[PDB]
RNA sequence: CAGUCCCUCCCGCUCGGGAGGAGGCACUCUGGGGGGACUGCCGGCGAUAAGCCGGAGGAAGGGGCGGGCGACGGUAGGUCAGUAUGCCCCGAAACCCCCGGGCUACACGCGCGCUACAAUGGGCGGGACAAUGGGACCCGACCUCGAAAGGGGAAGGGAAUCCCCUAAACCCGCCCUCAGUUCGGAUCGCGGGCUGCAACUCGCCCGCGUGAAGCUGGAAUCCCUAGUACCCGCGUGUCAUCAUCGCGC
């Protein structure tokens, strides 16, 4: 084998991604890929494994640890370090262009993630004012 | 559970669209909402992906994001959780963009076995007719008020056809026995025929009429 | 449709912006798929308009249309 | 590779509660469906089902997890009772479907309590949770 | 030689490795190998007032926080270098606290 | 808000770009050596403003007016 | 089917619907949404099944399961009502026996001169906390009991 | 078991998947320092100025972004019922001690919230997932009895090292068969738990029965501009106890 590093953050997902060489294990936090309930997140996993890894999926192993609450902030978070790993693993720079076939977050973040609430005058919530009937 | 799990899995990836439909079969024939209907698609059209660049970056939204926005629309503040629950999911999707991608999804079947055509050959040439063409602005300079024809904007005839689409199939749907999936698929099959039975095809007519009237 | 029942027409030139409710914006079309082959008219079109895309002309023949002024 | 790692825990735990009802020294006792349920519900069951799918799922998380309480088994995607207007919260489950189980996976031996204080995984245990797996490779690694 | 973990909490941005990379002189009297700063998380505490006694119409309430900032440094060494280490904590601005393990 | 900056930006560097005119780039990573020990400190984020205006002042002597 | 009416009489003469066997037996009072199965397990018959088509043989298992609880079992906190008048161990409630039992103990109350009791005699919650300004626009408290 | 000579465990179609300790500091992460963004550069418009648009490199950009920061003063705004304090009064008292009560009384009206009206569904079951914080008469591992409220025994932890702790939305299959109800939880009976001298008036929680009003809202009116709103749960505070509250995630 080898080992060649990669992260991911969406979302305050971490992922913590090692590709090794090997044989077709796909294990997201210990687990396998075909344990995955949602549809929908599932489906955001499947995009680099056959537009960055049509064949190379197959013949390497992905392992990943993903850190977060999230399943769509997991799913990208993991999504953004496969799809990393996998064009590295091939040393083509024409599957980093399999990233403008869709919204980036394959290899770009965003800088803002959150607001922190304010009291405002007094309700919960960062942005929010109460209902103005006083009379 | 998992086998059929495993298999719907598999026909995402072989490769197919959203679940098993092709992006492919399409009748996109109107020069307007040609660059607003986007066909780069192979896997998912609705990831959380985004955009908040330019104002026509809005209508470069694949086309169904918008659509599971429209259909998410309407639910107020309650409490879901299991429970006995209740009712939560709204008559309209209370929850996330999470649920309402699933009835999207399973809309879809229902009407691909109905029309045997792709449901996207049956959307896209429904928001094609469902959108109107003509509205009024008053526009005044120099005090006279005048009340002239006005062409809508391409992305403001995109948002209205899926709106109304939406809202359409809703109003018979509610305190009522159907799927929603039905409903959805047959409210689709007469905004694209133009039949007046549909509410899409009403509004379409009434905006236009009224333009006229004024213009 | 696939000519519609509108005269499709592309946007030579935004000229500027009339009224002072701002809410149409003035741009000029040429039409060369809908109602002439060469004719350049100044139409009110409302909303985000930029040049190159396509608006399709309900307004052909009561040309009226305001002409001034950008504030 | 037979292990529980490699497979669907989905079909693990729906092929462990169809053999529950031939071990056979699992079975639902009248009193746990009979109004011993776990919370309160819509409508109570009378199958089966319910009891034998519950033995399954928790001889199942010992073996992936360290020690496992009765304490966090009360809830695992809801467990909650109708507090009115005020907002539900969650409340402590059933012990019909719960404790009463782990005592009869203890005159099984499939799990058995250390004198570490916790649940723990025995191989007889490990002897009838990787021989549902050994049967079927082949629509569980058909896309790993 | 005995295992001391220094745990250093402290206040203040500009005292916290300038305790902990300098407590290094202090504690060295004899031989000693010593591990360089770990940084642990900084725990946080909020506590939020309203600033307003009467609290009426609209308000906006003060909501506080205190940052204090951990190092863990490991050290293995004599008795002597130990308590050169408590002899002295300076005022605090640096709490010192002392694990003591063979 | 808006990009316009107020006149203590531009009060420094046009003080610098009276000592030594020709001795100042239009490169912005020279004038960070010469200029980081003249200007006055307070930040990084200030440092830089001051920095982008002398070196913004000595691409306009090129176009025929100087502030 | 598997009788020729729709409609069966259980529990006495209260009816039985041509819906569910559930919902049926939380309709007949002192028979709730809980208790219908309770009974349901013991005469045996499926938790899933369309109501109004039953044996005759069922008809006779649900009345002697309601009239003496105990025999068949029936945990402490499980029927309808266990420590009776503050005297009698345990009895039992039905339809008619509901009315009489809830009635008297409420005129007991009145009787001993509780607070609760004249509140009740009012019209007037009392541990439903606040009368204050809830029940707006005319409208009626709620309060016991079906009228649908 | 990143990566591993070593070491303990399980299964195997004995290929191979996972974890602990030696060991390793790579990675993920943590806090301290540094760099990076400034219309800096280039073209356009523009007085060659101020400034506006566009382009390139890039993780980000043209106040990057979100907060903190708010003058002289005024509405005779609010607090002398938190403390300070002018003045005036009170001295078995407008003081001082104590038990009991009330602030939630209710035909209603108005302010602010919440729950909610069912098949876009609920139940049942299974599987994938947290984050901020707080924690020694305190969090409470785990083990037993109870459907439960709770009790009994007991480990560790004054904290990246232990505990609360598995989030909830989510999704798959079945069952249900679409009523004012298996909706909805009002009110109340009987049984019981907990705190305190005590919970009728004014507590919460459970089990069994009870199961109301409500079936989509008139005039009229309110909120918010991006990681925001729509929407989902979780924690914390005050703290014996009342949360559909407040602060925060």
């Amino acid at each position: 084998m080898r080992i060649i590093q990669t992260t991911g953050k969406r979302k305050t997902a971490i992922a913590r991604a090692v590709i090794r060489e090997g044989k077709g294990r796909v294990r997201i936090n210990g687990k396998p890929v075909e344990i995955i309930e949602p549809e929908i997140a599932r489906f955001t996993i499947l995009e680099p494994l056959i537009l960055a890894g049509e064949e190379i999926w197959n013949s390497v192993d992905i392992d990943v640890k993903v850190e977060g609450g999230g399943f769509m902030g997991q799913a990208e978070a993991a999504r953004m370090a496969i799809a990393r790993a996998l064009v590295e693993w091939t040393g083509d720079m024409s599957l980093k262009e399999k990233f403008m076939k869709y919204d980036r977050t394959m290899l770009v973040g965003d800088p803002r993630r959150t607001e922190p609430h304010k009291p405002n005058r007094s309700t919960k919530g960062p942005r929010a004012k109460r209902q103005k009937s006083y009379r | 559970m998992a086998k059929p799990l495993n298999e719907r899995f598999f026909i995402p990836h072989e490769i197919k669209v959203m679940g098993r439909w092709s992006t492919e079969d399409v009748e996109v024939r109107d020069p307007s909402l040609k660059p607003y209907i986007n066909l780069e698609p192979r896997l998912l059209p609705h990831t959380h992906g985004r955009h908040a660049k330019k104002h026509f970056g809005k209508a470069n939204v694949h086309i169904v994001e918008r659509l599971i926005n429209k259909i998410m629309r309407s639910g107020g503040s309650h409490y879901k959780v299991a429970g006995h629950f209740m009712r939560r999911e709204h008559r309209s999707l209370n929850s996330k963009k999470v649920k309402a991608y699933e009835v999207v999804k399973e809309a879809f079947k229902i009407i691909e076995q109905r029309t045997g055509k792709n449901p996207i050959q049956v959307l896209v040439w429904a928001i094609e007719n469902a959108a109107p063409r003509e509205d009024t602005t008053s526009v005044m300079f120099g005090g006279i008020r005048y009340h002239v024809a006005v062409d809508i904007s391409p992305m403001r005839r995109l948002d209205v056809a899926l709106r109304n689409i939406a809202l359409g199939a809703s109003a018979k749907c509610y305190r009522n026995k159907m799927s929603f999936a039905e409903a959805l698929a047959e409210e689709i099959i007469l905004a694209a025929n133009k039949d007046p039975k549909s509410y899409a095809y009403s509004k379409k007519l009434e905006i236009e009429r009224i333009a006229e009237s004024s213009r | 449709m696939a000519e519609d029942e509108g005269y499709p027409a592309e946007v030579i030139e935004i000229i500027g912006r009339t009224g002072t409710t701002g809410d149409v914006t003035q741009v000029k079309v040429r039409i060369l798929e809908g109602r002439d082959k060469g004719r350049v008219i100044r139409r009110n079109v409302r909303g985000p308009v930029r040049i190159g895309d396509i608006l399709i002309l309900r307004e052909t023949e009561r040309e009226a249309r305001e002409i001034k002024s950008r504030r | 590779m037979a292990t529980v790692y490699d497979v669907p825990g989905d079909l693990l735990v729906e092929r462990v509660a169809q053999r529950l009802k031939e071990i056979p020294e699992i079975k639902p006792p009248e009193w746990a469906p009979f109004v011993k349920t776990g919370r309160h519900k819509e409508r109570l069951p009378e199958q089966e089902d319910w009891w034998y799918y519950r033995v399954a799922s928790i001889l199942r998380r010992v073996y992936l997890d360290g020690p496992v309480g009765i304490e966090r088994l009360r809830t695992y995607y809801g467990g909650r009772k109708n507090r009115g207007h005020a907002p539900e919260k969650f409340y402590k489950a059933g012990g019909s479907i719960i404790r009463k189980a782990l005592q009869q996976l203890e005159a099984a031996g499939f799990v058995e309590k250390v004198p570490g204080k916790g649940r723990v995984i025995t191989p007889k245990g490990r002897s009838f949770l990787d021989k549902i797996a050994t049967e079927l490779k082949k629509e569980l690694e058909e896309i790993i | 030689m005995q295992k001391a973990r220094i745990k250093i909490a402290s206040t203040n941005v500009r005292s916290l490795d300038e305790v902990a990379n300098q407590i290094k002189q202090i504690a060295e009297r004899t031989g000693v190998r010593m591990s360089g700063p770990i940084p642990l998380p900084t725990k946080r505490i909020r506590i939020t007032t309203r600033k307003s006694p009467d609290g009426e119409g609209s308000a906006t309430f003060d909501r506080w926080e205190l940052r204090v900032h951990k190092r863990l440094i490991d050290i293995e060494a004599d008795e002597r270098a130990m308590r050169q280490i408590m002899r002295i904590r300076v005022p605090e601005d640096v709490t010192i606290e002392i694990e003591l393990i063979s | 808000m808006g990009k316009i900056r107020q006149g203590f930006i531009k009060r420094v560097a046009r003080e610098l770009v009276n000592k030594y005119p020709n001795e100042f780039t239009t490169d912005f990573e020279h004038n960070k050596k010469k200029v980081q020990e003249l200007t006055n400190v307070t930040s990084k984020k200030i440092r830089n403003r001051i920095a982008g205006y002398v070196t913004k002042l000595v691409r306009m002597k090129m176009e025929g007016k100087i502030l | 089917m598997a009788n020729f009416r729709h409609i069966v009489r259980v529990a006495g003469v209260d009816l039985d619907g041509n819906k569910q066997l559930r919902w049926a037996l939380t309709a007949i009072k002192g028979i709730g949404i809980n208790f219908a199965t309770m009974v349901c397990r013991v005469a045996g018959l499926d938790p899933f099944m369309k109501a109004g088509y039953l044996t005759d043989e069922q008809v006779k298992k649900i009345e002697e399961i309601l009239a003496d609880p105990v025999a068949h079992g029936i945990p402490r906190w499980a029927v309808n009502r266990p420590k009776d008048y503050e005297t009698g161990r345990d009895l039992h409630l039905i339809t008619a026996k509901l009315d009489m039992a809830i009635r008297e103990d409420i005129m007991r109350l009145r009787r001993i001169r509780a607070y609760r009791g004249i509140r009740h005699e009012l019209g007037l919650p009392v541990r439903g906390q606040r009368t204050r300004s809830n029940f707006r626009r005319g409208q009626t408290v709620g309060v016991s009991r079906k009228k649908k």
